[PDB]
Order: structure tokens, then C-alpha cells, then sequence
């Protein structure tokens, strides 16, 4: 005998990957903030069957958004793009503690974004039960 | 948290030292030049599989009219970042001094030289011309705080120097599953206002591929 | 709060309340640090805060309030120091001087507050730049005097003098007039030989690490201005090559000396000093090799270990072999017993070039290129270089770059051109063995093939062609066959686009072998339908690519071919780009523009120009049917989209044939114009119904679209056109009658910028022919595109940049369009170039100072007449003074030159009297009285009232220098940087704007 | 010429599926 030499994802699973951005509104200046540009991911809890919307900045990987993709949500048009949806949102923890904001996310093409819409209903519906 | 570093962030005005900032605490582009009175402190945390890092950023002004202590922002500063914009060769010619103001006060500490905007068509200062940094071993970087070319690895290299471990990597923080809340009736209405005025300002930059 | 007590002057200064303040500062955080950083900055700011220094530097103990109180000594020193009564000047010199002596004397202090010490010693050095040597005579014998006592003081002085030295050599230019500049060199380089010896001592003697090494500091900054005899006449060179390089604190900064030893001017006909040149490079190199690191020694594994000061060390070593080996080379090569050193020399730089580090890798590969540069030339020098030459092309191959990296990629493409003449066999066998093992698997990765293809790509063209011919065959047979071999499309794709990346590179190779090309071309054909991601694009670029190339074998019939394949081309062009997106189609279409200009029989071009455009021409034909029946097709998204593609297929076709376009733009132009005014009435309807924010909406950016692109096609086409009478009659009143009046008629906010750049290229090429089309113009976009632009710096920036290339152009080719301006217009044009002037935007600012310049040729040209006259009367000394504001006041030191061109343009006129009028109105100054006299008298007045703290004396004298030098540009600009270091300060000598 | 023509026949049946 020779001896020899001596995130927090595990528990989910991807229902739908896609490239975007995410911008989260200043109500109080008049304007859009780019809050990241990344991958933005529907991860069902595989305990709690519970999908919500994770997003990664590229790079260094930080947390820009975190949150249910909750029933009472609904995706309205941004008047300047025919790729982006618009949304409250109650809840999310991407900074630290839980804060309400109204984001938008906008894709590389519009066929991307009917896509995201379409799952995005889907996880709306598996998180009524 | 416990294990942190003081950070000089240092150029000329207009190269975009505000602007890198400010991308890497929120993710925001800003498009306005609205010029440091004297100097900005940002905590700012990167995770790393050696644990958290935090740099203090000391964003300091770069106009002389708002320059305010000047080199008295460098005491103690353990890394510090050097700035220019490859659009302006002015901002290039003032390196050497802002790099002799700098060494001045902090003797011995890892440097990075940044090229800015380079993002942009016309470029002023080429890559042939930039050798200040080979003789005074500071790293450079052409970078872009509009593109996002490059803009983690001043602080990926700053973070392995002064960790002494040369394969120290980002990796991706803990996401905790987030809460279920209910809205209720009362924050409605204002949840509902800034919806409408949302949806009827445009997002910039919408020729952008994202 | 409380903390704002400091700011109160009218009682004592609270000693405690300050390092309260300072502490909250440097070691607190938040609100708290912030508040206090304010308080500081105004503590700072404030005129009287020096004479609380000395209180402060005797009775705080922090030392950061200490240091700050040195920088309001500084401020003062730099800027008002002259000002000052003689008692006040000498006080302060004695109190900085005791300072320094008392913190060394204290060993603990020495060790402990650094920073504190360096700070003062600097606060000293602006104190010798005011008051040395004419009222400090004894500084120097005085400072080797106190270095005799104590070791620490000695230390400090070594600080001192290397401060001293970088302020006077390396730093004087910006901060200094040049006659004080001169004078502290002079006075350094005069009593340089008593600091020497000193220096030199130290070194021999040479007992405390921390005396030594700032001693070699100070040496460091010696050695870029002092003569070669202090290091070639004395032993100094010994014993930085040898004593110096063994210990570790003191090799660093004595390799750092060599480097600049080895750029020294030395006589070149001397053996003596070329013995010496030798024996120290020998020294050095002998003690790396003992004391460091063998030349075998993995410098790459070292580097990546990052350990203590290593990659410091080994970015100073391939500074120190690249700077002295560039230099002296020659020195080693003819001598049999320095080849040895001279090789070593070299394995090590190879060692240094494996070294994962881009900036490093630039730095070394700048040397190689300089070493095969000479042996491509110099005769009878690449023998003695084969085995480090071998080992070279590997280290290229191996860290080869994507064409992408522009720089680098051109640096080794060269280097690795001159090593394939040297060895093409060797070249060879590396690349076939390199590619035998990613067939093999050794090597294998995506990353490594694709770095091995950029490299085989990269020496096109240095074989013979019968050389070439048989690699390029082995090369692509190899590569066909791990194409093969590989499975899963992800590992096939990057062979595949390797392998037609290299076939690319060799177009030589192309047009020797017909059938090859056509293949390729039907391969490339078969790429353009694969949906895997980048395939399409390869697929397109190589196409192109080629194309621009291979031109004429697509134009000419080949042998045993039916036609030229152009044609057949043409034919299957729907089948061919049906999967493609319509970017990708357009360099298909531009593809085909370029072959299509080739052929120069008339008759044939024409025909193939209009087969080509078949496709987007019936698009078209019913398109623009359907939209002039009824306006309502025009809203359909859909349509819009499809009409936008159809003109940027047009600029495609229309970037690559220039001239040859024309008649493909007669077949649209007059429909495309008409589509133009229909797209502008939607864009202004829609922005009446759904407001400013309709600029915003998916529709209306559609709608601009198609606007931009056809404003596109016209640019392209007058940039590149052959026969202007037809852009006169034919295109142009079209042209001016559809966009111009849309254009001043719109909100600012529905204005095109694309419009103002077409116009641009309309008046450089045409300009001269059409005076009422220029004119025309400027009554269109002059006044509105102004007042867009004329609040702030920042709105409108398209608008901005391509509104002062319009005027830099009309100023430049019709300058009569400017004089038919009534005079109130003529005024605000004057205005307008004044306010490009307060631009930090480059491309508005040199355009700004370029059309003052022109015009001020353009009102000199027309010579003594009315209009002249009345132009220098009303706007010269707006110019002179406009001009003045912005070289003075910091904020546009970027457009220096540019302004100081401009500013000795206007001082010249009035010196040769070619303004042939008074400057000045009646009754303010005498009637004979010349021009000259009054300028000088203005200049005086408006410099007295704008810099108040400047003598009279200063001023009179400022003036008389640059009057004299309006024909001198570059002295001219130096009395000008004369003057911006004299305003910052106060009792400037007037006597140094006779520097010469 | 006949090392090319071999060449050029491989070439036709380069493919991105197995
Ligand atoms: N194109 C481009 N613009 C940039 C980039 N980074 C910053 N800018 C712009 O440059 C301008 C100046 O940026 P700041 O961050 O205010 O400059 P600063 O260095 O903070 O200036 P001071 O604080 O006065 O020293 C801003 O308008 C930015 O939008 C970049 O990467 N690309
Ligand atoms: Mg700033
Ligand atoms: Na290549």
C-alpha cells in the first residue's frame, strides 16, 4: 500500500436562462438607473416548489436582483422599447434588506422578451399553488 | 468587513473616477459630470473564495479649484488607482504627477493605472504610447466604465496583491431565497403613481445590444 | 456642531477641537467624516490659517494635523511667499529647518512618522525653489556638514536632495518660468560636485541599509542630468554592479541606477569607457546568476508566485537587459569571450518573455523587434543568434493574439515575420509539430488552436510561394483532418472557423489555385445557413474578407468556367443569404459591390450593378407603390423595418463602389426623396399627437431611421463621386429642397444631426460650385441649430460637433456665404466660433479655434476694403481677449497650441499693419497714434483689471517679449507658459520674459 | 496541382454535424 497524495443554487433548478439588463426607477430625480446586466435566471426551490427571479451582474457576479416572482405582478410595456417590461415589485433582497422597487428589464431582442413574458405567467401560475 | 483597505482614487477631472465608482456601488451609468468637492468615501465589497474584501474608496477630485486637502487624502492609503481618458492626451501628460504626488506620501503600496473611455471611436492617446507605468511597476488596464471593458480588474488585481495570494478569484455572494410578501392596500397608491410615470419615461440608451 | 470651532479665527486656535476634527476625518467614517472633511477643507482655504501653523507643529501631536498644516504652509510658499515682510520669510525657513533636525534627533519619531519627515522635507525644498542660492548661500556646505554628526539626519538629506532634484529637473517645465527653471539648474549642476563626494562616501562607507538605499534614491534622480564623468571617472560603477546587487533592500533600487547608467550620453570612440560598458553589465549579470536566479530558472512560475518584491524585480530586470541590450549590444558581439554574457544575457530575456503578464510581454517584445529588425539588415549577426531566434518563435506562437488586439498583435506579427526570413525551415517545423500535437490531444484546447491558427495565419506572405504553397496544403489537409476527428458542433466549429481563418490569411495562395477558391466560397455559402452561434458572422467576415483580396479571379471568366462568378453568385443570392440576418446580408451585398467595381467595361458594370440591387429594387418598386397610393402602409412597423433594410443594403453597396453607385441612386432618388418628406410629416404628426416624448417610441426611432440612412446614402455617394456637374444638376436641389426646411421647421428635439453632416460633405465637394445652395443652407440650419446649442455644453452633442464642421467647411470653401449674412447674423456667427472656444469637447473646441484662424486668413485676403475694415473694428479685440480668457484660466490647457497659433496670428496683423484702420474709436487716444501702441495699451489694461495681483512692471514686460516673438511660434508659446506660472503666484520677476 | 486537387476534395466535405 502506497499512500496517496494529501452560493445558495444546489437546492433549485433553471426554468428559463436569458441575457439582460435590469434598470430600477429614481422616483425621485426623473430618471432610469442601470442596476446590472447579466444573466437572469427562474430558479424553482425544489423543496418549496417556489420560482423567483435571480440576476448576476457579469464579472463580479453581485446580486442585482432576488425576488418571487409573485402572482399579483403584472408586465406593462415601456413606452420607449419593444424589448423591455416594466414592474413593481415589494420585495427584494439583492442589496440586503427587503425594498420596494419599480424595475424594468430589457432584452437583445423582442423575441426574447415575449419569451420572458411567457415564462414569467408560467412562474406566476406554479406560485399560486 | 474586519479585513479592509484604504483606496486613493486619483486623475485628472472628467476621466471618469465617479463614474467607475459609482458602477461598481449600484450598477448605475452615470452620464452627468457633476465634478467631487474635495473627496467622496465609498465602502465597497467584493467576495472572494478568500472570504470578503472591502475597500474604504477615497474618490478624490481632480479639478484643482475643488482639489481641497490634495495630498493629504493619500496618508495611510494601502492601494491606490490612477486614472486617465484615452480620448485626452492632457490627462495622459498630468499622469507622471499625480503618480509623484501620490508616491510622495505612500511609499510602498500596489498601484493601477487606468486608461478610461475607451469604449469610444476616436481614440486620442494609442496603446503604442502608454508606457509610464513599466519603469514605476504600476499594472495598467485599458478600461471603460460605459462598455464595462475591464472594469473588475483594477480591484481583482489591488485584491491579490494585498491578500498576497495571486489565485484569488470573485465568486459569486450567497443568494438567500427572498421573502413572500403580500402588498398591502395602503402603499398602493404610491406604488401606483410612480408605475405610470415609470412607464412614460423612456430607458436611455436604447440603441444599445442590451 | 461642535466641531466647527476651528473656524472661527477671531479666538485662539482649540488645539484638541483640531485633532478631534482630524481624527473624525482620517479614522472616523460617514456623516460624522464627512462634516469634518468640509471643515477641513475650509480650515485650509482659509488666507490666515499659516500663521497658526508653527502653533501646530509645536504643540499637536497628530500627525496628520501636522501634515495639513504643512500643506497650508505649502500653499503659501508656492503662491504668496514674496508678498511676505523679510522677518516673516526668515521665521518660517528657521522653524521648518528646526523641525526637521529636532523629529530626526528622536530616533523614535524618525522610525515612526515617515510620512510627517517627507512632508516637511518637501514644505524645505519649496522654500530652496524661492530663497536658493542667492539668499541661502551656505545650504549646501551647511547640509554635508550636519550629515557628518548623525546618521539619521544624513538619511534625511539624501531625501532632501533627491526632492530638490526631481523639483529643478524632472518637474520644473509646467511649474517654473524657464529663466528660474535655469537658474536652479545651474545652480544644482554648480555646486553638484561637494554633493557628490558626499553621495559616494556614503556608498563606500556604507553602514545603515536605510542610508544607503535613500542614497541610491538620491543617485537615481542624479543620474538623468548629470555628466558621465562622475560615474565613468570614479569607482561608483563597481559598486553598483557588484557590492549593490547582492543584498536584497539595495538591488532593487541600484538595478533601477543602471538602467538609467545605460542611457547616459558617452563619448562613442573611447575603449576605455567601452571596457567599462562591458565590465558592469558582466558585474551584474554575474551577481543575478549567483545571487537570484540560474538562467535556467522558470522566471514565468517565479512571476506567477507573486512573492515579496519578485515581479517588481523581474519588471526592473527586463528593463535593465532590454534598455542597456538596445544600446550596446554591439559591444559584446565581436569579442569571443563576451559571447557567452551576451547569450546568458539573452536567456534570460527569453526566461523574462514566458512570463504570463501583457505589459511586461509589450515590454520585452518592443526589444525583439528591435534585435531581429537588425539581424534582418545588419550583416553577419544572425549566426550568432539561431538558438536564442528558435526558442523566440516558440515563445511568439504560444502567447499569439487574436488580430483584435490591434497593438500587440501587429508587434508580433512583425517579429514573427523577420524570425520566419531568418529560419523559414525552423518557422516551419514548429507550426506542423505545434498542430501534430493538437491532432495528438497533448496540447489540445479551443483556446490553443485558435492562437496556433492567428500565428500560421500571421507569416503570409514571407515564404516563397512554392514553399508556401506545400505548407498551406499541410496545414489545411491537418486541419480538415481534426475537423474530422473532433465530435459534438460546439469542438467542429472552432476548427472549422480556424480553418477558414487561415485560408483567409493566404490570398496569394487563393488566386495561384481556382478551384481551392471556388470551394471555399461554396463552403462559406453552406456556413451561412448554419444557425450555431458565430458561424454566420465567420462565415460573412471571411467572405468579405477574401473578396477584398481576391478580387479580380470573381470578375474575369476563368478557364473552363461558363462565366465570371459574380454571376453566379448574383444568381443564387436570395438561396444564398435566405437564414442570414440583415446586417449580415449587407456585407454580402457590399461583398459583391467590390467585385462588381472591377470590371470595367461600362455596359457590363452597369448590368451587374442592377441584377445585384434586383431584389431590394421590386422590395422597392411596391413599396413605394403601396406608400404614395395610400400614406396608411407607412405606420405598419413591419414595413418600415423592411424599408430601412432596403436602403442600408444601398449604403452597402454604395461604400464599396462610390462613383460606380450612380446609377443604382438614379433608379431610387427621386422616389427615395419623396419617401423622405412622407417619413417627416409622420414624425412631426406623431409628435403633435403624442408629444416630445413620441422621439422616444419603437414607430417614431423606426421612422428616423429610414431618414438617417437615406441621408447616408447621399453622403456616401457625393464623398466618393467622380462627376460633380451631375451631383449640381441632379442631386442637389432635390436634396436641399427635402431636408432643409423639415430641418429648421421641426422641434429641436425631431432635428436630425445626420443632416448637418450630410450637408458637411455637400459643401466640401460641391461648395465651390453652388454659392446660393451654401447659402441656402446657412439660413436653414445656422441660427436654430444655435440656439440649440448655445445654453449650456452638454445638450445636443451630435448637434454640437457636426454644427462646427458645417461652418469649419463653408468658412474653408464658400466664405461668401458668410459675407451676404446681414450683420446681425454675421455677429452671432462670431458668437458661435467665440463659444466653441469655452468647449472641453476636442472635436468642438479645435474646430472652434481652427475657424477663428481661417477667418481671420479670409478677412486678411480680402485686403484693404469696407467689409475688412469693419470686421477688425468690431470683433479683433473680442478675438484678442476671447482668445486670452481661455489660454488663462485653466480650463482649456488642452487647445494651448492651437490658441497660442491664433493669438500670434492676431498679434502679427497688428505688428506688420495689415489693418489699415484705427483699432481704437474717436477721441480715446491721439490721432497719429498706431495700431501697436494701442494694443499694447488695451493688453495692458484688460491683463491689469483680469490679474490685479500682477505689477505693472509684469505686465509691460509680458507684453513686450510677446510682441517681439509674434514670428517665433515656439518661443511665443514659451513666454506664454511664462506667464500662466507668473499668474499663479505673486512677485514674479518681470526680467524673465527676456529668457533666450 | 495534385497534392491541391486532394486538398480541395477534402475540403467540399468539411462539416460542422458528425
Ligand atoms: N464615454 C465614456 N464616458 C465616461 C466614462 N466614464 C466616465 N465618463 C464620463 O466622464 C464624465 C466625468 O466623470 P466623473 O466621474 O465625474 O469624473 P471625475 O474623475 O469624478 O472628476 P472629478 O470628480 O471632478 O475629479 C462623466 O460625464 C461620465 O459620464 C467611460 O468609460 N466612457
Ligand atoms: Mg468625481
Ligand atoms: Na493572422
Amino acid at each position: 500500500h502506497f499512500e496517496p497524495v494529501v452560493t445558495m443554487e444546489e437546492d433549485e433548478e433553471v426554468l428559463y436562462k436569458v441575457r439582460a439588463k435590469l434598470f430600477r426607477f429614481d422616483a425621485d430625480a426623473k430618471e432610469w438607473k442601470e442596476r446590472g446586466t447579466g444573466d437572469c435566471k427562474f430558479l424553482k426551490n425544489k423543496k418549496t416548489n417556489k420560482v423567483r427571479i435571480l440576476m448576476r451582474r457579469d464579472k463580479t457576479l453581485k446580486i442585482c436582483a432576488n425576488h418571487i416572482i409573485a402572482p399579483e405582478y403584472t408586465l406593462k410595456p415601456n413606452v420607449g422599447s419593444d424589448r423591455s417590461w416594466v414592474y413593481a415589485c415589494t420585495a427584494d433582497i439583492a442589496e440586503g434588506e427587503a425594498e420596494a422597487f419599480t424595475f424594468a428589464i430589457r432584452f437583445g431582442s423582442k423575441e426574447n422578451a415575449d419569451k420572458f413574458k411567457e415564462e414569467f405567467e408560467k412562474a406566476q401560475e406554479i406560485n399560486k399553488k | 468587513p474586519q479585513v479592509q483597505f484604504k483606496l486613493v482614487l486619483v486623475g485628472d477631472g472628467g476621466t471618469g473616477k465617479t463614474t467607475f465608482v459609482k458602477r461598481h456601488l449600484t450598477g448605475e451609468f452615470e452620464k452627468k459630470y457633476v465634478a467631487t468637492l474635495g473627496v467622496e468615501v465609498h465602502p465597497l465589497v467584493f467576495h472572494t473564495n478568500r472570504g470578503p474584501i472591502k475597500f474604504n474608496v477615497w474618490d478624490t477630485a481632480g479639478q484643482e479649484k475643488f482639489g481641497g486637502l490634495r495630498d493629504g487624502y493619500y496618508i495611510q492609503a494601502q492601494c491606490a488607482i490612477i486614472m486617465f481618458d484615452v480620448t485626452s492626451r492632457v490627462t495622459y501628460k498630468n499622469v507622471p504627477n499625480w503618480h509623484r504626488d501620490l508616491v510622495r506620501v505612500c511609499e510602498n503600496i500596489p498601484i493601477v493605472l487606468c486608461g478610461n473611455k475607451v469604449d469610444i471611436k476616436d481614440r486620442k492617446v494609442k496603446a503604442k504610447s502608454i508606457v509610464f507605468h513599466r519603469k514605476k511597476n504600476l499594472q495598467y488596464y485599458d478600461i471603460s466604465a460605459k462598455s464595462n471593458y475591464n472594469f473588475e480588474k483594477p480591484f481583482l488585481w489591488l485584491a491579490r496583491k494585498l491578500i498576497g495570494d495571486p489565485n484569488l478569484e470573485f465568486v459569486a455572494m450567497p443568494a438567500l431565497a427572498p421573502p413572500e410578501v403580500v402588498m398591502d392596500p395602503a402603499l398602493a397608491a404610491q406604488a401606483e403613481h410612480d408605475l405610470e410615470v415609470a412607464q412614460t419615461t423612456a430607458l436611455p440608451d436604447e440603441d444599445d445590444d442590451l | 456642531g461642535s466641531m466647527e470651532g476651528i473656524l472661527d479665527f477671531s479666538n485662539d486656535l482649540d488645539i484638541a477641537l483640531l485633532d478631534q476634527v482630524v481624527s473624525t476625518f482620517y479614522q472616523g467614517s460617514g456623516v460624522q467624516q464627512k462634516q469634518a472633511q468640509e471643515i477641513l477643507t475650509k480650515f485650509q482655504d482659509n488666507p490666515d490659517a499659516w500663521q497658526k501653523a508653527d502653533q501646530i507643529l509645536q504643540f499637536s501631536t497628530n500627525p496628520q494635523s501636522k501634515f495639513i498644516a504643512l500643506s497650508i504652509l505649502d500653499k503659501l510658499i508656492t503662491r504668496k511667499w514674496k508678498l511676505l515682510p523679510n522677518d516673516h520669510r526668515i521665521g518660517i525657513r528657521n522653524f521648518v529647518v528646526g523641525m526637521i533636525i529636532s523629529m530626526c534627533q528622536d530616533d523614535e519619531v524618525f522610525k515612526t512618522q515617515k510620512n510627517l519627515i517627507n512632508k516637511s522635507d518637501l514644505t524645505l525644498v519649496q522654500i530652496l525653489k524661492q530663497e536658493w542660492p542667492q539668499n541661502w548661500p551656505e545650504f549646501i556646505p551647511e547640509l554635508i556638514g550636519s550629515s557628518s554628526s548623525s546618521v539619521n539626519v544624513c538619511e534625511n538629506n539624501m531625501i532632501v536632495l533627491k526632492l530638490l532634484s526631481e523639483e529643478v529637473f524632472d518637474f520644473s517645465a509646467e511649474q517654473m518660468t524657464q529663466a528660474k527653471a535655469l537658474h536652479l539648474k545651474n545652480s544644482m549642476s554648480k555646486e553638484f560636485e561637494q554633493i557628490f563626494k558626499l553621495c559616494f562616501q556614503v556608498l563606500e562607507q556604507g553602514s545603515s541599509s536605510s542610508l544607503i538605499v535613500a542614497t541610491l534614491e538620491s543617485l537615481l534622480r542624479y543620474l538623468h542630468w548629470i555628466p558621465y564623468r562622475y560615474i565613468y571617472e570614479t569607482n561608483i560603477l563597481e559598486l553598483l554592479s557588484t557590492k549593490f546587487m547582492t543584498s536584497p533592500d539595495t538591488r532593487a533600487i541600484t538595478l533601477k541606477c543602471l538602467t538609467e547608467v545605460s542611457n547616459l550620453k558617452i563619448p562613442q570612440d573611447n575603449d576605455l569607457i567601452k571596457r567599462q560598458t562591458v565590465l558592469f553589465f558582466q558585474n551584474t549579470l554575474q551577481q543575478i546568476a549567483t545571487s537570484v536566479m540560474p538562467v535556467t530558472a522558470d522566471l514565468k512560475a517565479t512571476y506567477a508566485n507573486a512573492n515579496g518584491n519578485d515581479q517588481s524585480f523581474l519588471q526592473d530586470l527586463a528593463m535593465f537587459l532590454t534598455t542597456y541590450l538596445a544600446r550596446n549590444r554591439a559591444l559584446l558581439e565581436s569579442d569571443e569571450s563576451l559571447r557567452e554574457l551576451l547569450l546568458n544575457a539573452h536567456q534570460y530575456l527569453i526566461q523574462l518573455s514566458k512570463i504570463e503578464e501583457r505589459e511586461l510581454f509589450k515590454t520585452t517584445l518592443d526589444y525583439w523587434h528591435n534585435l531581429v529588425a537588425d539581424l534582418f539588415y545588419e550583416p553577419l549577426k544572425k549566426h550568432i543568434y539561431e538558438e536564442i531566434c528558435s526558442q523566440l518563435r516558440l515563445v511568439i506562437i504560444e502567447n499569439m493574439v487574436r488580430p483584435e488586439e490591434i497593438q500587440l498583435y501587429k508587434s508580433e506579427r512583425e517579429v514573427l515575420v523577420y524570425l520566419t526570413h531568418l529560419n523559414v525551415i525552423d518557422t516551419e517545423e514548429i507550426m506542423i509539430s505545434k498542430l501534430a500535437r493538437q491532432i495528438d490531444g497533448s496540447e489540445w484546447s479551443w483556446h490553443n488552436i485558435n492562437t496556433l491558427s492567428w500565428a500560421i495565419g500571421s507569416i503570409s506572405g514571407t515564404m516563397s510561394e512554392d514553399t508556401e504553397k506545400r505548407f498551406v496544403v499541410t496545414v489545411i489537409k491537418d486541419l480538415l483532418g481534426l475537423c474530422e476527428q473532433k465530435r459534438g458542433k460546439d469542438n467542429k466549429a472552432v476548427v472549422a472557423s480556424d480553418i477558414m481563418y487561415v485560408v483567409g490569411q493566404y490570398p496569394r495562395f487563393l488566386k495561384a489555385h481556382w478551384n481551392f477558391l471556388r470551394t471555399v466560397i461554396l463552403k462559406l455559402f453552406e456556413f451561412m445557413h448554419e444557425t450555431h452561434e458565430g458561424v454566420q458572422d465567420m462565415a460573412c467576415d471571411t467572405f468579405i474578407k477574401i473578396v477584398q483580396k481576391c478580387k479580380y479571379h470573381f470578375v474575369i471568366q476563368q478557364p473552363r468556367e461558363s462565366e465570371p462568378f459574380i454571376q453566379t453568385i448574383i444568381r443564387d443570392i436570395q438561396k444564398t443569404t435566405a437564414d442570414l440576418q440583415p446586417q449580415q446580408v449587407h456585407t454580402f451585398y457590399k461583398a459583391c459591390g467590390i467585385i462588381i467595381s472591377e470590371e470595367r467595361s461600362v455596359a457590363e458594370r452597369n448590368r451587374l450593378l442592377s441584377d445585384l440591387m434586383q431584389l431590394p429594387n421590386m422590395a422597392w418598386d411596391t413599396i413605394v407603390e403601396q406608400s404614395t397610393a395610400n400614406p396608411t402602409l407607412l405606420l405598419d412597423s413591419e414595413t418600415v423595418k423592411i424599408i430601412a433594410n432596403i436602403i442600408k443594403t444601398n449604403v452597402a453597396v454604395c461604400t464599396s463602389m462610390g462613383a460606380d453607385f450612380y446609377p443604382q441612386l438614379g433608379h431610387i432618388y427621386y422616389n427615395m426623396l419623396q419617401l423622405y418628406r412622407a417619413v417627416s410629416s409622420m414624425i412631426s404628426a406623431q409628435v403633435a399627437a403624442e408629444g416630445l416624448i413620441a422621439t422616444k417610441t419603437p414607430k417614431v426611432r423606426g421612422l428616423r431611421t429610414i431618414k438617417k440612412e437615406i441621408l447616408k446614402l447621399v453622403e456616401t455617394y457625393i464623398s466618393k463621386a467622380r462627376n460633380l456637374d451631375d451631383v449640381v444638376k441632379v442631386l442637389v436641389e432635390p436634396l436641399l429642397n427635402a431636408v432643409l426646411e423639415d430641418y429648421m421647421n421641426n422641434v429641436p428635439d425631431a432635428r436630425d444631426a445626420e443632416v448637418l453632416n450630410c450637408m458637411t460633405t455637400v459643401v466640401e465637394k460641391v461648395g465651390h460650385m453652388i454659392p446660393q445652395g451654401v447659402i441656402l443652407i446657412l439660413q436653414s440650419v445656422f441660427e436654430c441649430t444655435l440656439d440649440m446649442i448655445n445654453k449650456d455644453f452638454t445638450e445636443y452633442p451630435e448637434h454640437r460637433v457636426e454644427f462646427y464642421k458645417l461652418l469649419k467647411v463653408i468658412n474653408e470653401k464658400s466664405f461668401a456665404a458668410f459675407l451676404e449674412l446681414p450683420p446681425a447674423a454675421f455677429k452671432l456667427f462670431v458668437d458661435a466660433i467665440c463659444w466653441a472656444f469655452k468647449h472641453n469637447n476636442r472635436d468642438v473646441e479645435v474646430n472652434g479655434l481652427q475657424i477663428a484662424l481661417d477667418l481671420v486668413k479670409n478677412i486678411e485676403r480680402m485686403g484693404n476694403v469696407p467689409f475688412a475694415n469693419e470686421f477688425h473694428k468690431n470683433y479683433f479685440f473680442i478675438f484678442v481677449s476671447e482668445t486670452f480668457f481661455v489660454l488663462t484660466d485653466s480650463d482649456h490647457k488642452s487647445g494651448f497650441s492651437k490658441q497660442a497659433l491664433l493669438l500670434m496670428k492676431l498679434i502679427s496683423l497688428v505688428y506688420d499693419n495689415k489693418i489699415s484702420v484705427p483699432l481704437y474709436q474717436e477721441a480715446e487716444v491721439p490721432q497719429g497714434t498706431s495700431n501697436q501702441v494701442y494694443l499694447s495699451q488695451y493688453l495692458a489694461n484688460m491683463l491689469s483689471n483680469a490679474f490685479p495681483h500682477l505689477t505693472s512692471e509684469q505686465i509691460a514686460s509680458f507684453l513686450s517679449a510677446l510682441t517681439k516673438q509674434c514670428k517665433d511660434l515656439v518661443v511665443f508659446k514659451g513666454t506664454l507658459r511664462d506667464f500662466l506660472v507668473q499668474i499663479k503666484e505673486v512677485g514674479g520677476d518681470p526680467t524673465d520674459y527676456l529668457f533666450a | 496541382d495534385d497534392t491541391v486537387d486532394e486538398m480541395t476534395k477534402k475540403f467540399g466535405t468539411l462539416t460542422i454535424h458528425d
